[PDB]
RNA sequence: GCUG
């Protein structure tokens, strides 16, 4: 394995002697089986913006979180309340006022 | 209505780039060169900024305020 | 981004294969808005339609499930999610055909799937009719 | 059970009791919109 | 996330959970992961001139 | 819409459903995929007998 | 005996349909069914073993009739 | 909905699946004149044991592979099952052992799961 | 209950067996197929997804002679694990070396 | 040629695997081996065909429908020749003798020759 | 009026 180039957020490397089936698995695992943390439930109080709450919830889920996944654990089915180990809580409160 | 947060196909975050792209266009930068400065090399990402219509500003003119 | 190719055999006759990750990111995401409107009229006799408040459960100090989303004026409140067989406007009308006697005629959300209320519009016509329009979102 | 409605043009909160014509003080508008629910609402981000 | 006008407020609480990309694309950790085989152009005959 | 054609020659029937159709080549040619939402509604009266008593209990 | 030896498709459909209704109504099953919970599947198994207790009466147009046992008729 | 011949209504064995549409193998598109462009089809559940047998024996797809008219087959291969078969059976195709097995192993599903 | 082994026939001949692997997709099956098709004893190895909806892969191994087919399948899983262990170590060493030259 | 269920020669077209007409392998199996055997084959092909095409790839592009140089020259020559011949026929009807085809008026004849 |  030779690292042609590494910069923050980009890695280019060459694997020589590996097969396509093993190599495709690594690409498929990276895209679908490596875990990360993302917003699942948005509790909404006083949303008065033009953006619809369902659209706003979807946008928040897409935004990436810098928390390291290995530290946290998978939440059990249901168990909505959650625990310190299984969840992270973020609060957004913004009110627009004339200058 | 508002710039999509992530490119639909590739999944790159393109939400951050909208404000910069508008500013680059305000300066002499060409649309292709502006997209190049933002770093949107792949065609899938470029179309999202190039084809986006910003209706949030127009819709807000009719919002309650 | 269209690849013109033959993939998976689920695309034999005009059918098209979509990407799951594109749909998750927002490709083809759409909103359906539906109406619901109610009119409260003043009759020739000096009697009127009325909206009663939510019928509480005396045992638990909460409204009954069919009335769960009603505000204190008997009209559903923006932001809350309606479900099937739930009332939106707790309308009652006189059965005049000595004091008034009222039969319940509630406007109810029939629909297989859950809808959210975006706004409730209250206005009146010159004949003292009260008009209510609900905007519903899916 | 106090009820407050917001007018379409003036955007001023107006208290209208039952059997009261839907007119808003500070303007002549006859269209009034009910305020958003105080109750917490849960949306799945999915 | 959103654009607001005077008098408009967004108040909300978000819960973040561990997930895999198979369930939803929001959990995917890579903008794109791809592999290309190395090109090996060979000139069969010596090429000279214009 | 008359009784002879509307109500006698052709008539509306119950235990019936309708949906959009889409392809599935992994089914056999004698099979059709029915969605769960239709299957929970469209019921068949199974008469209880010695061969199915323990099946219908579940 | 003038009528065709082969069982017609219409005859097979009715014999299976009546037998299945009889089995669904708790009739004795002569096939020692193994793991079958559906009357139509049980009825088809009985026809393969040629053990169905039904006689087909074929009525000629004039009004004369000939009775053929389900076992006697050839099944295609 | 529009029926021009008897093969426009046939009996099928149900299998329950999660997604909302009705689904069938595209070899049966030619009898129904269906084209998967937002087409709708009707379903009827016979409520009687005698109505099951008449549906299964007389109206089953395996009993109706040929049209009554000229006696020609209507349930057969269609686009991408004719083109894939044509390109497979051309003389230029050669497979090694690894790709021969991986094409053949696709058939090993359903009732063919037990065969050598 | 991830792995259910279904023998080809009532006779339970060991040489042909179909392994049904639950919660699996092409990623494990295609990689395993390559590892278990590099075994000389396996005459035929293929994976099939029963339906796109159900996450199960049916892997059929037919052995050349009397081998039970569990032995080829197990050896293939062991080989894939060893290939992964080597790649991880080689990749980590190369990444560390690159950072050191950069420094 | 399909001898003992082995394809000895020939590719499979619509006329052999499709719905058009007889000589279709499915029809031959139907009568020879019964309805069930015929149905099984149709199911098996449906599984096998998509997998080959999906992994070989079939696509259509503007290159496929793009006219090559040979046609581009030929068309010019054919069109010019055809246009000239038509003009001559037009000239005859306008001023002269166009052999009137059996049973038709001259105008009708001109249409036929031109077509 | 439009879809089928
Ligand atoms: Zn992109
Ligand atoms: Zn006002």
């Amino acid at each position: 394995v030779d690292v042609v180039h590494m910069d923050e957020n980009s890695l280019e490397f060459d694997m020589v002697g590996i097969d396509a089936a093993i190599a495709n698995a690594f690409r498929r695992i990276l895209l679908a089986e490596v875990p990360t943390m993302a917003v699942e439930k948005v509790l909404v109080y006083n949303n008065t913006s033009i953006v619809q709450d369902e659209i706003l919830a979807h946008r928040l889920g897409l935004i990436p979180i810098h928390a390291d996944p290995r530290l946290f654990e998978y939440r059990n089915q249901g168990d909505e309340e959650g625990t310190e180990i299984d969840t992270l809580q973020f609060r957004l409160q913004v009110r627009c006022t004339r200058n | 209505m508002i710039i999509p947060v992530r490119c639909f196909t590739c999944g790159k975050i393109v939400g951050n780039k909208w404000e910069a792209y508008l500013g680059l266009l305000q300066a002499e930068y060409t649309e292709g060169d502006a997209l190049d400065a933002l770093g949107l090399k792949r065609y899938c990402c470029r179309r999202m900024l190039l084809a986006h219509v910003d209706l949030i500003e127009k819709l807000l003119n009719y919002a309650p305020l | 981004t269209v690849a013109v190719m033959s993939y998976s055999g689920y695309d034999i006759e005009d059918a098209l294969v979509l990407n799951k990750a594109s749909l998750d990111r927002g490709f083809g995401r759409c909103l359906v808005y539906k109406n619901a409107k109610c009119t409260l009229k003043r009759y020739t006799n000096q009697t009127f339609d009325k909206v009663m408040g939510p019928m509480l459960d005396a045992a638990t100090r909460k409204p009954i499930w069919r009335h769960e989303i009603l505000d204190a004026d008997g009209i559903c409140s923006p932001g809350e999610k309606v479900e099937n067989k739930q009332v939106l406007v707790n309308k009652s009308m006189p059965t005049v055909t000595q004091q008034p006697q009222y039969k319940d005629v509630p406007i109810t959300y029939k629909g297989a799937t859950d809808s959210y209320i975006e706004k409730v519009m209250i206005s009146s016509n010159a004949e003292d009719a009260f008009l209510i329009k609900m905007l519903l979102r899916q | 059970q106090p009820m407050i409605y917001i007018c379409g043009e003036c955007h001023t909160e107006n208290e209208i009791k039952s059997r009261d014509p839907i007119r808003c003080r500070e303007c002549g508008y006859r269209i009034m919109y009910k305020k958003r629910t105080k109750r917490l609402v849960v949306f799945d981000a999915r | 996330i959103a654009q607001l006008r005077p008098g408009q407020e967004i108040d909300l609480l978000m819960h973040c959970v561990k997930g895999i990309g198979k369930d939803h694309a929001k959990f995917s950790p890579v903008a794109t992961a791809s592999y290309r085989l190395l090109p090996d152009i060979t000139l069969l005959e010596p090429v000279e001139g214009e | 819409q008359g009784r002879f054609r509307g109500n006698l020659s052709g008539k509306r029937v119950d235990f019936s459903g309708r949906t959009v159709i889409s392809p599935d080549p992994n089914l056999r040619i004698d099979e059709v995929a029915v969605p769960v939402h239709v299957a929970k509604i469209l019921t068949f009266p199974e008469k209880v007998n010695k061969a199915n008593i323990n099946f219908l209990r579940k | 005996r003038i009528t065709t030896p082969y069982m017609t498709k219409y005859e097979r459909a009715r014999v299976l349909g009546t037998r299945a209704l009889q089995i669904a109504m708790c009739a004795p099953v002569m096939v020692e069914l193994e793991g079958e919970t559906d009357p139509l599947l049980i009825a088809m198994k009985e026809l393969k073993a040629r053990k169905i207790p039904i006689i087909i009466r074929r009525y000629l147009p004039d009004g004369s009739y000939e009775d053929w046992g389900v076992d006697e008729l050839i099944i295609t | 909905q529009p029926s021009l011949h008897k093969l426009s209504i046939m009996a099928h064995l149900a299998r329950v699946k999660p997604h909302r549409t009705f689904r069938f193998n595209e070899c049966v598109c030619t009898p129904y004149n269906a084209d998967f462009d937002g087409d709708e089809m009707n379903l009827h559940l016979p409520q009687t044991e005698e109505a099951k047998a008449e549906a299964l024996v007389l109206m089953g797809t395996k009993a109706n592979l040929v049209t009554p008219r000229n006696g020609e087959p209507l349930i057969a291969a269609i686009q991408d099952f004719l083109t894939g078969a044509y390109l497979l059976t051309l003389k230029d195709t050669f497979f090694d052992r690894a790709k021969a097995c991986q094409i053949i192993a696709s058939i090993l599903v359903g009732k063919d799961e037990k065969i050598k | 209950k991830t792995a259910l082994e279904m023998v080809q026939a009532a006779g339970t001949d060991r040489h042909c067996v179909t392994f049904v692997l639950h919660e699996e997709d092409h990623t494990l099956g295609n990689s395993l197929r390559y590892m278990i098709m590099k075994n000389p004893e396996v005459e035929f190895c293929g994976y099939t997804t029963t339906h796109p909806s159900e996450s199960k892969i049916n892997l059929r191994i037919q052995t050349r002679g009397t081998l039970p087919a569990v032995e080829p399948f197990q050896r293939g899983l062991n080989e894939l694990m060893n290939v992964c262990q080597h790649v991880l170590d080689k990749f980590e060493a190369s990444i560390k070396d690159y950072k050191d030259q950069k420094a | 040629t399909i001898q003992n269920s082995e394809l000895m020669s020939g590719s499979m077209d619509k006329g052999t695997l499709g719905s058009g007409s007889k000589n279709n392998i499915f029809y031959i199996l139907l009568r020879d081996w019964g309805q069930n055997e015929a149905a099984d084959a149709m199911s098996r092909l449906a599984r096998l065909a998509p997998v080959y095409l999906s992994n070989r790839g079939f696509s259509i592009g503007i290159g496929d429908v793009t006219p090559g140089q040979g046609l581009l020259k030929a068309k010019y020559e054919l069109l010019n020749a055809g246009y000239k011949k038509c003009d001559e026929y037009i000239e005859a009807l306008n001023t002269g003798k166009l052999q009137q085809q059996p049973g038709c008026t001259a105008e009708e004849t001109l249409e036929a020759l031109i077509l």
